[PDB]
Parts: structure tokens; C-alpha cells; sequence
DNA sequence: GGTTGGTGTGGTTGG
């Protein structure tokens, strides 16, 4: 996260950290959507250009974790993975179209003051919140600048109009993506960066006061560049696939 | 469902330090 | 104690 700030304790209880089991290494962010399911980006699990192709046994997740280094006994929790599901039409060859995966935990995590699930949007929720200008929030343990924080980092960013998103890059954008960030001199800055993939782009609903995950950190070109924008997987657009997986393998 | 409400914030009627910024962008 | 027990030249972990 470039130009964000330290997250207060309990402010993102659905945050999940994805770890390579051996050796222990922090790979990506993720989010908790129920006591047994975790959402993340497909490229965090599968990406051949970087020789990446993980199976359940190779990873583990940490939840309710506030410090990168110390283990907060009885606060953070850990789970191994029972099964991983990547979107069947995930396009890693061209533009990361449908950059999304679900991970089923071996043992459900109990909710607490530091651990709770974020909501997934439904149609009326997506229709009124996903609008150019409205701001969302991104969190993560990724790089602090274009190429490692000790406390989870947070940044608030505005959703950008699709024509602008499309003209800002030569990569083929699709309806399964949305971009966010400030324009060339709206004065402010901020962006997600490498290592933040899988983390949530959330929005607080002004109608029922709940937090909803509208996106997943997916990709960008450099981090926080003038006239560039961060790209995010469009959760609602892929909601039917999410629900069918949970329903069938839950 | 039990989602999207944080025990240390919404359940205690407390705002985090920057959510106001999000709320204002809607108007 | 702590946002968390019962003991550490810590521990899976700081002070
Ligand atoms: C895997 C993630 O941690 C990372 C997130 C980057 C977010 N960056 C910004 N500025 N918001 N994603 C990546 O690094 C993805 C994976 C493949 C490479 N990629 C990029 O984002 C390249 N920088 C661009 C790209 C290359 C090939 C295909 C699509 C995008
Ligand atoms: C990833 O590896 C599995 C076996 O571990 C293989 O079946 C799968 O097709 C691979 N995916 C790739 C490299 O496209
Ligand atoms: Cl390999
Ligand atoms: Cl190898
Ligand atoms: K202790
Ligand atoms: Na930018
Ligand atoms: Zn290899
Ligand atoms: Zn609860």
C-alpha cells in the first residue's frame, strides 16, 4: 500500500494473510467471507509466468493478525486449506480477466472482536455504490513503494469512470474489472502495490451501515504513478460463480 | 447474516479515523 | 497484563 496509513486495531477484522507453508513466507492478502471460506485473487495461487502453481498443502492462512513479527497468542488464528477453487475462465495469459479464487478452510474460525466476515454485494447494493467518484478502501501488507510495513496499511480511493480507466493503459480492460485512484492532480495520491493482491476493496453502505467487498486488488503498472490507476476484480460481476462454489462445496 | 459489522466500531457506535471521508464522497 | 496463560535466558512471540 503506497501512501496509506496504519490501521487501528479491529478496523478490518475480515483481513486474511496468505502464507507459503514451507518456508514461511507472506504471499498475498485475502478476505474472510464466512467462517469457512476465504476470498483472494487467482494470480496469488496460479501464475505460470512467475512459475507459480500452488496446491492446498503448500499454504496456510493467518486471521486476526495485527503484527508482522509477533504471534499474538489467543488473538490471531491459523488454518490450513482443505480445498482451493480458481475461476475456470481466469485469463492469466492476457489481462488477468476474472482474477479470483475461493479457499475452503479445514476448520471454521470462531468470530471475535478481531475476526469477522465482510459482506458480499447483491445487485441493489452494487448498483448504488459502484459509481465513479464514490470512494472505497483498500488494505494490505504489500510494498510501501514501487520496486514491508509492520502494521496493516490502509488507503481510501475513488472509483474512476471506465473510459478513463481504459484510456490509461494498453492492456485490454473488461467488464470483470474496475479501476480506482486519483486523477493527475486532484492533489491526493495513493495506491495498492505488489504483495497487496487478494486484499479487499471495501465500501461502507450508507443504507444499513455494513461493509461490503466490491473488489479484489488485482494489478497495475508501477505503483501510485501519475495518470495510472490501480485495477480490481469486480466481485459482484462474478457473484454467481462465487455462490455456486460455496453452495456446492460448502 | 453476521457480516460487515465490526465489534470494535459499529457495534460500539464508534467511527474509525477515516470512514467519514467515504461517507462524504457519496454526497 | 495486554486485545491473550502460565511461566522465559521463551514460546510459533516483545518487553
Ligand atoms: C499479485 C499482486 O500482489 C499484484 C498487485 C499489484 C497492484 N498494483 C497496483 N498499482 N495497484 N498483481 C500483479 O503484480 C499482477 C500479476 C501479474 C503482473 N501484475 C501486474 O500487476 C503487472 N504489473 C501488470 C500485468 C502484467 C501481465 C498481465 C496483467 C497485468
Ligand atoms: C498446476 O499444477 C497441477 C498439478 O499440481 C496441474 O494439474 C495443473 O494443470 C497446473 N496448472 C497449470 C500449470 O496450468
Ligand atoms: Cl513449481
Ligand atoms: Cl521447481
Ligand atoms: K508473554
Ligand atoms: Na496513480
Ligand atoms: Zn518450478
Ligand atoms: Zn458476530
Amino acid at each position: 500500500i503506497v501512501e496509506g496509513s496504519d490501521a487501528e486495531i479491529g478496523m478490518s477484522p475480515w483481513q486474511v494473510m496468505l502464507f507459503r507453508k514451507s518456508p514461511q513466507e507472506l504471499l498475498c492478502g485475502a478476505s474472510l467471507i464466512s467462517d469457512r471460506w476465504v476470498l483472494t485473487a487467482a494470480h496469488c495461487l496460479l501464475y505460470p509466468p512467475w512459475d507459480k502453481n500452488f496446491t492446498e498443502n503448500d499454504l496456510l492462512v493467518r486471521i486476526g493478525k495485527h503484527s508482522r513479527t509477533r504471534y499474538e497468542r489467543n488473538i490471531e488464528k491459523i488454518s490450513m486449506l482443505e480445498k482451493i477453487y480458481i475461476h475456470p475462465r481466469y485469463n492469466w495469459r492476457e489481462n488477468l480477466d476474472r482474477d479470483i479464487a475461493l479457499m475452503k478452510l479445514k476448520k471454521p474460525v470462531a468470530f471475535s472482536d478481531y475476526i469477522h466476515p465482510v459482506c458480499l454485494p447483491d445487485r441493489e447494493t452494487a448498483a448504488s455504490l459502484l459509481q465513479a467518484g464514490y470512494k472505497g478502501r483498500v488494505t494490505g501488507w504489500g510494498n510501501l513503494k514501487e520496486t514491508q510495513p509492520s502494521v496493516l496499511q490502509v488507503v481510501n480511493l475513488p472509483i474512476v469512470e471506465r473510459p478513463v480507466c481504459k484510456d490509461s493503459t494498453r492492456i485490454r480492460i473488461t467488464d470483470n474489472m474496475f479501476c480506482a485512484g486519483y486523477k493527475p492532480d486532484e492533489g491526493k495520491r495513493g495506491d495498492a502495490c505488489e504483495g497487496d493482491s487478494g486484499g479487499p476493496f471495501v465500501m461502507k453502505s450508507p443504507f444499513n451501515n455494513r461493509w461490503y467487498q466490491m473488489g479484489i486488488v488485482s494489478w497495475g503498472e508501477g505503483c501510485d504513478r501519475d495518470g495510472k490507476y490501480g485495477f480490481y476484480t469486480h466481485v459482484f460481476r462474478l457473484k454467481k460463480w462465487i455462490q455456486k462454489v460455496i453452495d456446492q462445496f460448502g | 447474516a453476521d457480516c460487515g459489522l465490526r465489534p470494535l466500531f459499529e457495534k460500539k457506535s464508534l467511527e474509525d479515523k477515516t470512514e467519514r471521508e467515504l461517507l462524504e464522497s457519496y454526497i
